[PDB]
RNA sequence: ACCUCGAUGUCGACUCAUCUCAUCCUCGAGCUGAAGCAGGUUCGAAGGGUUCGGCUGUUCGCCGAUUAAAGAGAUACGUGAGUUGGGUUCAAACCGUCGUGAGACAGGUUGGUCCCUAUCUAUUGUGCCCGUAGGAAGAUUGAAGAGUGUUGCUUCUAGUACGAGAGGACCGAAGCGAGGACACCUCUUAUGCUCCAGUUGUAGCGCCAGCUGCACCGCUGGGUAGUAACGUGUCUAUUAGAUAAACGCUGAAAGCAUCUAAGUGUGAAACUAUCUCAAAGAUUAAUCUUCCCAUUUCGCAAGAAAGUAAGAGCCGUCAAAGACGAUGACGUUGAUAGGUUACAGGUGUAAGCAUAGUGAUAUGUUGAGCUGAGUAAUACUAAUUGCUCGAGGACU
RNA sequence: AGCGAAAUUCCUAGUCGGGUAAAUUCCGUCCCGCUUGAAUGGUGUAACCAUCUCUUGACUGUCUCGGCUAUAGACUCGGUG
RNA sequence: CAAGGAACUCUGCAAAUUAACCCCGUAAGUUAGCGAGAAGGGGUGCUUAUGUAAAAGUAAGCCGCAGUGAAGAACGAGGGG
């Protein structure tokens, strides 16, 4: 699905228009990160607009995967490109509003901030 | 690699103790009288009481 | 004795609908689907078309598309499961049982609805 | 190891399975491998059942596999294979061949085998 | 130990659905009343074990040894024969059926001979990765590992016992435990059961009470379709 | 300077490792300048893991971000009869230095051949013969064994015990993870070469239409069964016994005190099994059930020739197996393979025809036609009116 | 004179800035240049190099992480060896 | 060959992406010749009519996931020696 060293879109307005991965969190060597695990990232490339520029590094949420996984229910999301919102530390995000549908399975972890600033979910 | 020993008649003796060839199946043809295969023509035709070839 | 190899269908009629409609590839399709995280059911309206159907006896699946913020959503669905209901608004002229351009296709391709 | 010779393709055994079943229409008795003789007969098989019509479609859907031979053309093994062939088989269901093991031979001592048609 | 066990024919694989809206694969296998051969008396040979005989076919198409053994004690001609330690409490000449062993929802274990294989690298036996198939490869690019402990005569000459190697896989008798059946068919003869099944499609499965949770059970009962016309 | 010059192929990387404990982590416990979290140190413990990258030829070393940590080591500073060659280091040439010279200098600098078809041992799988004092078919037991043995996060108890505030538990319970292993392929993708449809060029089937050959499978889009992972389950847990360190009673040698001398206890991923796998070639050859048996009797009674009569083997159709052998089912008393019929799944409107257009084409006949290996019946075809070994149990 | 840690700099993994998450390699400078240096040439240079070196856009099994099919061998059988 | 797209490796080695024709459009630097086919894009099928002598080109219509349908035909931009 996503692995090390892999850019992707900004779906949040914070400046920056391509994400790199760091390493994914978790236990040691988990070589994968789905939808909802945290990861730490870098910024590619930002407009001059934001609370970020080029150089610094954060933690983001994965909320767009292209393989996709399957739920426990049976319905197997999808997407096309791969997306992500940052934070600073904590649950709250560090932009106002966020571009593009979000998945249900961050309510499995919390985040109920970014959800409940979303236009669409599944 | 290639033998550091040279092997003995013993040795090749023992390897080639295998190379008895079988027996193989023999069968009586029920109207040309002969020794053919198993579950195979003989020069005849006749596989059973039924023909199949013209001569040989 | 012996064994058929039809008691698949067989045992399987314990979970199975005949309310099921007709689509291919190309026609409009909506799918209700029902959530359980509270007390009350919440329910949801999807909207779109149609990509692939495949399936047996009960493995009956088909694929929606939508279109959100120019975003395309591709969902999978099976056809026998609870609290998930089809429907069809407007059938259209497909060529192939089976698609695959949309992803890389979207807004000016529309299908072309058949007689 | 290379250069190597193109050996058996798909193609060489669609030819081969072509080849055979155009020769045993034509005669009628066949000595060659046990392997290649049975993976012909399912193709033999096929055609004589196909043929039991005799409309445009099926004399279409035959020419496919069709192939003319040393003592008939293309059109004369077509209009054999409906005319002495086909009306001989209305009432059996299958098995129009079989097969016999032959001897082995002594130059390549490989497995030979005899195929004709039904008496 | 409570161990029961009951021997079937795994046909096939294919999922059913239940409440919560959760999915479950499932994996269907053909059960058949067992019949009862012999118990060994715990005090007669030092070990309790049931004994039992399956898969019926024709009398005189067995052997006649075990023709005339089925004759002396009026057992059934059966083509499989085996049994099961510790199974206690089961006369001879008694038939069972399945819902005697388990409820709707215990824990469960499937044994059954692995599906074949044939010969197989290490690669797809030890998980061995493959290889670098770049810059220079070398005609070896694709093998067993390295098995050397040393050079010399005093820590070599010897390749380690029993390490992994290039060899058989597969055609073996594995077992896996913690299993949930879920579907019980009387009037059709037929067992469902949650979890992936090892075996070939169509050998002989033996379905018994795991040990690894002795006997705790948690129901998962079916929701039947709402919507119709 | 002790084996090697009649050649034991050197650094590092990849894969594969195995072993010790001076323990990196989990775990047990003591002491504290240990209020509690987090700590510092001594002893026990080898069960497992011990990250990914940038610079780097490198091991290092530095740094970035995570983790339970990023263990110290050992094996011709393991692993070229497994891969390469980035270099000390070959023949070409640069510069710097040295030399009056050819030239020299771990001074740096660009390029540059890595041979070997497996005899014995060892190991991984797997067969034939013989033996187990009758033969054969089955089912067992356990002799000695092998593998599996990692933890995190969230919540509750509980903002409780603790500490003045700050801050924040031991002990337990539940849910969710990652890693690895075992499997399986219904659901998701991967492949799916006599599967389906569109399709260019070219040459044929005389020609139109339509089909074939060839152009990697001609290309493209899918896709049957099986094989596969990124997909789905389970496993990592639990308890019992004896113990390391540690913790104790009663009790004296030493009227006291005191875990030890006796008796009697607590107590760790270590250990024995509980889990999984195989196992009577366990010669120290085990147990059970069933089936076959009694032709006086003839050479030097020597169990000598009538000598299986149960079964097994030869050959064949085959795959649930499969390099070969085996294994498993079946040989006209039959469903073992092929063919036929029907259905499944896939492909998606076969070909001809009529209509509209003028013309490429569209519509209806058409949920049609097609389709290797999927499934159930079918003796239509192929497994024959073939051959060999094989019973009176030396004795208890 | 010019140039300068440059193919020349041993202490050097010299200072700083940059490009990256991290820059012994890279580029512009600084200069006790241990031993730079102007015909054994210095400096700059348009075009070119199967030249060396470094960043980077599309691209892909180089890789995370392996799998499938096909042939010809490899395996069995027959002839030579 | 799914997703990632050089994280492998001493080094994007190898392999893949741009390929044929026609039409737009093209910079630094310079010895003014070049760099340049730079870079970066667009159209190619079949039928009808317009069309020169053919092909061009044009307009309309039709088919499909794609239309030099396969085959054979440059991956580039930078700074340094
Ligand atoms: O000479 C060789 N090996 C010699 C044999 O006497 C010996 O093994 C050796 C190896 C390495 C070495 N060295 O690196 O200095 C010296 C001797 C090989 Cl290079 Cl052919």
């Amino acid at each position: 699905m996503v692995s090390f060293m892999t850019r992707l879109n900004v779906a949040d307005n914070t400046g920056a228009k391509q994400v790199g991965i760091i390493k994914v969190l978790g236990s040691t060597r988990k070589r994968y990160a789905f939808l909802g695990d945290v990861v730490v990232v870098s910024v590619k490339d930002a407009i001059p607009s934001g609370m970020v520029k080029k150089g610094q590094v954060l933690r983001a949420v994965i909320v767009r995967t292209k393989k996709g996984q399957q739920r426990k229910d049976g319905t197997h999301l999808k997407f096309d490109d791969n997306a992500c919102v940052l934070i600073k530390e904590d649950k709250s995000p560090r932009g106002t509003r966020i571009f593009g549908p979000v998945a249900r399975e961050l309510r499995e972890r919390g985040y109920n901030k970014i959800l409940s600033l979303a236009v669409e979910v599944v | 690699a290639v033998q550091q020993r040279r092997s003995s008649k013993h040795r090749r003796d023992k390897r080639r103790s295998h190379d008895a060839l079988t027996a193989q199946a023999l069968s009586v043809c029920q109207k040309c009288g002969k020794k053919k295969l198993f579950h195979r023509v003989c020069s005849c035709g006749m596989y059973g009481d039924l023909r199949v070839k013209k001569a040989y | 004795k012996i064994n058929k190899q039809a008691l698949i269908d067989l045992v399987e009629q314990k979970q199975l609908k005949a309310y099921v409609p007709e689509f291919s590839a190309g026609d409009e399709v909506n799918v209700a689907i029902k959530l359980k995280e509270k007390e009350k059911v919440r329910i949801q309206n999807f909207t779109g078309t149609v990509l692939r159907r495949r399936g047996k006896g009960i493995s009956e699946t088909f694929i929606v598309r939508k279109t959100t913020d120019g975003i395309p959503i591709e969902k999978n669905f099976q056809i026998h499961n609870p609290n998930i209901s089809i429907e069809l608004k407007r059938r259209g002229k497909v060529r192939r049982a089976y698609i695959s351009y949309m992803r890389e296709r979207s807004g000016k391709a529309a299908k072309i609805k058949e007689r | 190891s290379y250069i190597n010779k193109p050996g058996k393709t798909s193609a060489w055994r669609v030819m081969t399975v072509r080849q055979q079943v155009s020769a045993v229409l034509a005669y009628g008795k066949i000595e060659t491998t046990l392997k290649k003789a049975k993976n012909t007969q399912k193709r033999l098989d096929k055609l004589i059942t196909l043929a039991k019509v005799d409309n445009f479609n099926n004399r279409r859907q035959v020419k496919k596999w069709l192939l003319n031979t040393n003592l008939f053309d293309v059109d004369q093994l077509m209009d054999h294979l409906f005319s002495k062939v086909a009306p001989k088989y209305e009432k059996t269901p299958g098995g129009y061949s079989r097969v016999l093991k032959l001897g082995p031979r002594r130059g390549d001592a490989t497995e030979m085998a005899i195929l004709q048609l039904t008496d | 130990m409570e161990i029961r066990g009951i021997f079937g024919v795994k046909v096939g694989m294919s999922q059913v659905f239940t409440t919560n809206n959760e999915r479950l694969p499932i994996t269907v296998i053909y059960c058949e009343p067992n019949q009862v051969a012999g118990v060994k008396t715990e005090a007669k040979d030092k070990y309790s074990a049931t004994l039992l005989s399956f898969d019926t076919v024709e009398n005189k198409k067995l052997n006649k040894p075990q023709q005339g053994f089925f004759e002396k004690n009026n057992l059934k001609p059966t083509k499989h024969l085996q049994e099961i330690r510790n199974m206690t409490g089961f006369e001879m000449g008694q038939q069972i059926t399945p819902q005697n062993l388990f409820q709707v929802g215990e824990y469960v274990d499937v044994s059954a001979i692995s599906k074949g294989r044939g010969f197989t690298g290490a690669i797809k036996r030890w998980n061995f990765k493959i290889g670098p198939l770049g810059h220079g490869a070398g005609y070896p690019h694709r093998f067993q590992g390295s098995v050397q402990a040393g050079r010399g005569g005093a820590s070599a000459q010897r390749v380690f016992k029993g390490k992994k190697m290039s060899g058989h896989y597969g055609h073996e008798k594995v077992t896996v435990q913690n299993l949930r059946i879920v579907g019980f068919d009387e009037a059709n003869m037929l067992v469902l059961v949650s979890g992936a099944i090892a075996g070939p499609e169509g050998g002989v499965v033996l379905i018994r009470t795991a040990k690894k949770k002795p006997g705790v059970v948690k129901p998962i009962e079916l929701a039947v379709q709402t919507e119709k016309a």
